[PDB]
C-alpha cells in the first residue's frame, strides 16, 4: 500500500501513445502523497534499460519491458473504410465504424495493461522500488526523457546495434560445456515454438470472430431496410430482429476484444519473456567458455613461468563470475516460472469470466426477443 | 382456406450406384371430399416435383396464373449425396432441399385453381414404378430440350417491355423494392454463416494448442486446468458450427424462399405483359383483315370478298378472346399479391421465432460450459 | 490526419478527438 500505481488514461497521438501515470504513496522520498505524471512508450523502454545496465540489479528478476503499442492493423482499417464511405449505407458505415473503434479499444486497453504492470512490479519489488531512475520516471523532476536538444547520441546507439546484431547472430552456433544447461534449454526452445503457435492460431481465431460480429451489423442493416415496405404486421417484427443483430454484434465484437487481451496477449506476453530467459542461459553459458579460454591461458602461462598469477587470477574470476551469473539466473527463472503461473491462472479465471458474462448476456438477449414473439 | 396440410419428411436414398435417388415422405391431412381418404402419405424423388411444375406451368402459366417455383437443381448436393460419404454437411442439403420443397407444396395447395388440378390432387395418387438405365426416355426428352432452347434465348433477348397499369407496376415497384431488400439482408447473412464458421475453425485450432499447452505444462495443477479449458473450447465450437448451420437453414434459406416467391410475382407480372402483348398483336392483325376487306370493295370478285369478311369475323372473336386473357391474367396477379402477403403474415413471426430459439440454446449452453469451468479454475492450488 | 483518442478510466471510456 505504500506505492501504488496506476494508468487511468493514455492518449494516442499519431504515431505516439502518451500515458498518464497516476501514483499514489506514504513514501518520504516523493514531494506530493498523490501526482500524475506522462510518459510514452520509449520512457518504459528507457527505464527498462536503465535497470538491466544498473549492475547491482544484475541478481534481480528485471521485469520485461512492455510491448511497443501496435494500431497499424486498426488505423489502416480505420483509413480504408473512410475512403469506402461512399461505396456503403450510412448504418452500414456506423455499424463498420463501431467495429473498427471496438477493435482499436481492445488493443488500446492492452497496451495500457501492459504497460501498468510492468510499473506495478517495479513498485511491488523490495529493491527495484527504491530505484532512484523509477522514482524520478514517476514523482521526481517532471520528465527527463528527451530533454537534450542533440539527435548525435541517438546516431551512434543506431550504429551499436548493426555492429551488436552480429555477435548476438554469431552466438547461435556453440556447444554447452559441463554438465549444466542441458534439458532445460532445449525446453525453452521447445516451449517458445508451442508459444508462437498458439499465438497466430489465437491471433487467427478472434479475427474471425470480428468478422463475425461485422456480419451481425451488415445483416441487421438489410433487415432494417427490408422491414420498411412491408405489411404492417410483419413490419415490426423485422424491426425487432434488426434492433436484436444490432446489439449481437456488440457483444461478439466485445467477446474478441477480451479474447484478445486474456488469451492472444498472454501468449504475445511469455513468448518475449521466453526469449528473455533464453538470452540469461546464453549469458551463463558465455562465462563457461571464458573460464576454458582461461585454462588454455593457465596451462602454457605455467610451462613458461612466466604470468601465472595473472591467468590463475583471470582463472578464477570466470569461474566464480560463472557461479554468480548461475546463482542469479537459477533465481530468476525460477522466478519467471512461479509469475507464469500466476499470469495464466490470473487470465484464465478472467477470460472464464467474460465468456460468461457475454454468454448470459447474450441468451437474455435471444430470451427476451422470443418470448416477445411467442406472446405476440 | 383450404383445411389441407402438406408436410415433407424421411430423406431416403432408394436403389444403389448411378440410379441411386433420394425419396421424400409426402403427407397429407384434409377434409376435403376430392381426396380418397382424410390422411395418406406418398413417396415422391425430387424430379416429380419438376414434371409436376412443368405440367401446370404449361396448362396454368400461359393463362397469366403465378404457379410456385421449386427449389433449384443443386447438383453440387447431388453429388455429396451419391459419393456415399454419410457426414454432416449431406444431412444439412437434405434438410434444405426437404424444407424448400414443403413450403414449394404449400404454395402450390393454398392456391385455388391449382388444388383443383388433376396432376396435383389425383397425381399425387401414382405408383413411382422407378426404374434405372434407360436410353431411350433420355434419347426423345432430351432432343426436344435442346431445341426449345435456342428460341427461348433468342425471343428474350429481342424483345423487353415493361408494364402498362400501375396495378402491376406500381405493386411491381414495390415488389422489386423488397427483392433489392431481402437480397441485401440474404448477403449479410451469408456473410454472418461463413464468419460463424470460421469462427468455429478457430476455436477448434485454439483447443488443440490449449490441450497441447496443458501437456507441455510442468504444473500440474496447470496442466488439469488447461486441459478442461480445452475440453470446454472444445465443445464451444461445435456450438459455434451448429448455430452457424442454423442461421443458414434457419434464417439465410428462409430470406431465400421469400425472394423465391418474390420472383413468381415478378414472373406474374411479366406474363400479364405477354399477353397484352399477344392481344395486341390481333388487334394489328384485325386491323391488315379490315383494310383487305375494304381494297376489295371496289374490286369484282365477291368470293374473295366472303373471305376477307370472314377472316375479319374470325379475328374480331380472337381479338375478344386475347382481352378476355388480360383481364383474366391481371385478376390472377392481384390475386397472388394478396396470396404473398398473407402467407408471410401467418408465418413469418413463427419462423423467426424458431431461428430466435436456436440463438437462445446457443447461450444456455454457453452459459452451463463457464458456469462448471469456474469451480475447477478456483481449483488451482 | 490527426484523429486521436483518449482512453480513460473512471469502467473505461474512449473518445475520438478531431483536430484538423
Amino acid at each position: 500500500p505504500s506505492l501504488q500505481i496506476d494508468i487511468p488514461d493514455a492518449l494516442s497521438e499519431r504515431d505516439k501513445v502518451k500515458f498518464t501515470v497516476h501514483t499514489k504513496t506514504t513514501l518520504p522520498t516523493f514531494q506530493s502523497p498523490e501526482f500524475s505524471v506522462t510518459r510514452q512508450h520509449e520512457d518504459f523502454v528507457w527505464l527498462h534499460d536503465t535497470l538491466i545496465e544498473t549492475t547491482d540489479y544484475a541478481g534481480l528478476i528485471i521485469p520485461p519491458a512492455p510491448t511497443k503499442p501496435d494500431f497499424d492493423g486498426p488505423r489502416e482499417k480505420m483509413q480504408k473504410l473512410g475512403e469506402g464511405e461512399g461505396s456503403m449505407t450510412k448504418e452500414e458505415f456506423a455499424k463498420m465504424k463501431q467495429e473498427l473503434e471496438a477493435e482499436y479499444l481492445a488493443v488500446f486497453k492492452k497496451t495500457v495493461s501492459s504497460h501498468e504492470v510492468f510499473l506495478q512490479r517495479l513498485s511491488s519489488h523490495p529493491v527495484l522500488s527504491k530505484d532512484r531512475n523509477f522514482h524520478v520516471f514517476l514523482e521526481y523532476d517532471q520528465d527527463l526523457s528527451v530533454r537534450r536538444k542533440n539527435t548525435k547520441e541517438m546516431f551512434g546507439g543506431f550504429f551499436k546495434s548493426v555492429v551488436k546484431s552480429a555477435d548476438e547472430v554469431l552466438f547461435t552456433g556453440v556447444k554447452e560445456v559441463d554438465d549444466f544447461f542441458e534439458q532445460e534449454k532445449n525446453f525453452l526452445i521447445n516451449y517458445y515454438n508451442r508459444i508462437k503457435d498458439s499465438c497466430v492460431k489465437a491471433d487467427k481465431m478472434t479475427r474471425s470472430h470480428k468478422n463475425v460480429a461485422d456480419d451481425y451489423i451488415h445483416t441487421a442493416a438489410c433487415l432494417h431496410s427490408l422491414a420498411l415496405e412491408e405489411p404492417t404486421v410483419i413490419k415490426k417484427y423485422l424491426l425487432k430482429v434488426a434492433e436484436l443483430f444490432e446489439k449481437l454484434r456488440k457483444v461478439e465484437g466485445r467477446v474478441s476484444s477480451d479474447e484478445d487481451l486474456k488469451l492472444t496477449e498472454l501468449l504475445r506476453y511469455y513468448m518475449l519473456n521466453i526469449e528473455a530467459a533464453k538470452d540469461l542461459l546464453y549469458r551463463r553459458t558465455k562465462a563457461l567458455i571464458d573460464y576454458e579460454n582461461s585454462n588454455k591461458a593457465l596451462d602454457k602461462a605455467r610451462l613458461k613461468s612466466k604470468d601465472v598469477k595473472l591467468a590463475e587470477a583471470h582463472q578464477q574470476e570466470c569461474c566464480q563470475k560463472f557461479e554468480q551469473l548461475s546463482e542469479s539466473a537459477k533465481e530468476e527463472l525460477i522466478n519467471f516460472k512461479r509469475k507464469r503461473v500466476a499470469a495464466f491462472r490470473k487470465n484464465l479465471i478472467e477470460m472464464s469470466e467474460l465468456e460468461i458474462k457475454h454468454a448470459r448476456n447474450n441468451v437474455s438477449l435471444l430470451q427476451s426477443c422470443i418470448d416477445l414473439f411467442k406472446n405476440n | 382456406q383450404f383445411d389441407l396440410t402438406v408436410g415433407i419428411t424421411d430423406p431416403e436414398k432408394i436403389g444403389d450406384g448411378m440410379n441411386a435417388y433420394v425419396a421424400y415422405k409426402v403427407t397429407t391431412q384434409t377434409s376435403l371430399p376430392l381426396f380418397r381418404s382424410k390422411q395418406f402419405a406418398v413417396k415422391r424423388r425430387f424430379s416429380d416435383f419438376l414434371g409436376l411444375y412443368e405440367k401446370l406451368s404449361e396448362k396454368h402459366s400461359q393463362n397469366g396464373f403465378i404457379v410456385p417455383p421449386p427449389p433449384e437443381k443443386s447438383l453440387i448436393g447431388m453429388t455429396k449425396v451419391k459419393v456415399g460419404k454419410e457426414d454432416s454437411s449431406s444431412a444439412e442439403f437434405l434438410e434444405k432441399r426437404r424444407a424448400a420443397l414443403e413450403r414449394y407444396l404449400q404454395r402450390i395447395v393454398n392456391h385455388p385453381t391449382m388444388l383443383q388440378d388433376p396432376d396435383v390432387r389425383e397425381f399425387l395418387e401414382k405408383e413411382e414404378l422407378p426404374r434405372a438405365v434407360g436410353t431411350q426416355t433420355l434419347s426423345g426428352a432430351g432432343l426436344l430440350k435442346m431445341f426449345n432452347k435456342a428460341t427461348d434465348a433468342v425471343s428474350k433477348m429481342t424483345i423487353k417491355m415493361n408494364e402498362s397499369d400501375i396495378w402491376f407496376e406500381e405493386k411491381l415497384q414495390e415488389v422489386e423494392c423488397e427483392e433489392q431488400r431481402l437480397r441485401k439482408l440474404h448477403a449479410v447473412v451469408e456473410t454472418l454463416v461463413n464468419h460463424r464458421k470460421e469462427l468455429a475453425l478457430n476455436t477448434a485450432q485454439f483447443a488443440k494448442s490449449l490441450a497441447m499447452l496443458g501437456s507441455s505444462e510442468d504444473n500440474t495443477a496447470l496442466s488439469r486446468a488447461l486441459s478442461q479449458l480445452a475440453e470446454v473450447e472444445e465443445k464451444i465450437e461445435q456450438l459455434h458450427q451448429e448455430q452457424a448451420n442454423n442461421d443458414f437453414f434457419l434464417l439465410a434459406e428462409l430470406l431465400s424462399d421469400y425472394i423465391r416467391l418474390l420472383a413468381i410475382v415478378r414472373a406474374a407480372f411479366d406474363q400479364r405483359m405477354k399477353t397484352w402483348q399477344r392481344w395486341q398483336d390481333a388487334q394489328a392483325t384485325l386491323q391488315k383483315k379490315r383494310e383487305a376487306e375494304a381494297r376489295l370493295l371496289w374490286a369484282n370478285k365477291p368470293d374473295k370478298l366472303q373471305q376477307a369478311k370472314d377472316e375479319i369475323l374470325e379475328w374480331e372473336s380472337r381479338v375478344t378472346q386475347y382481352e378476355r386473357d388480360f383481364e383474366r391474367i391481371s385478376t390472377v396477379v392481384r390475386k397472388e399479391v394478396i396470396r404473398f402477403e398473407k402467407e408471410k403474415s401467418k408465418d413469418f413471426k413463427n419462423h423467426v421465432i424458431k431461428y430466435l430459439e436456436t440463438l437462445l440454446y446457443s447461450q444456455q449452453q454457453l452459459a452451463k460450459y463457464w458456469e462448471a469451468f469456474l469451480p475447477e479454475a478456483k481449483a488451482i492450488s | 490526419s490527426n484523429v486521436s483518442y483518449k482512453y480513460s478510466k473512471v469502467e473505461w471510456l474512449m473518445e475520438e478527438i478531431q483536430l484538423p
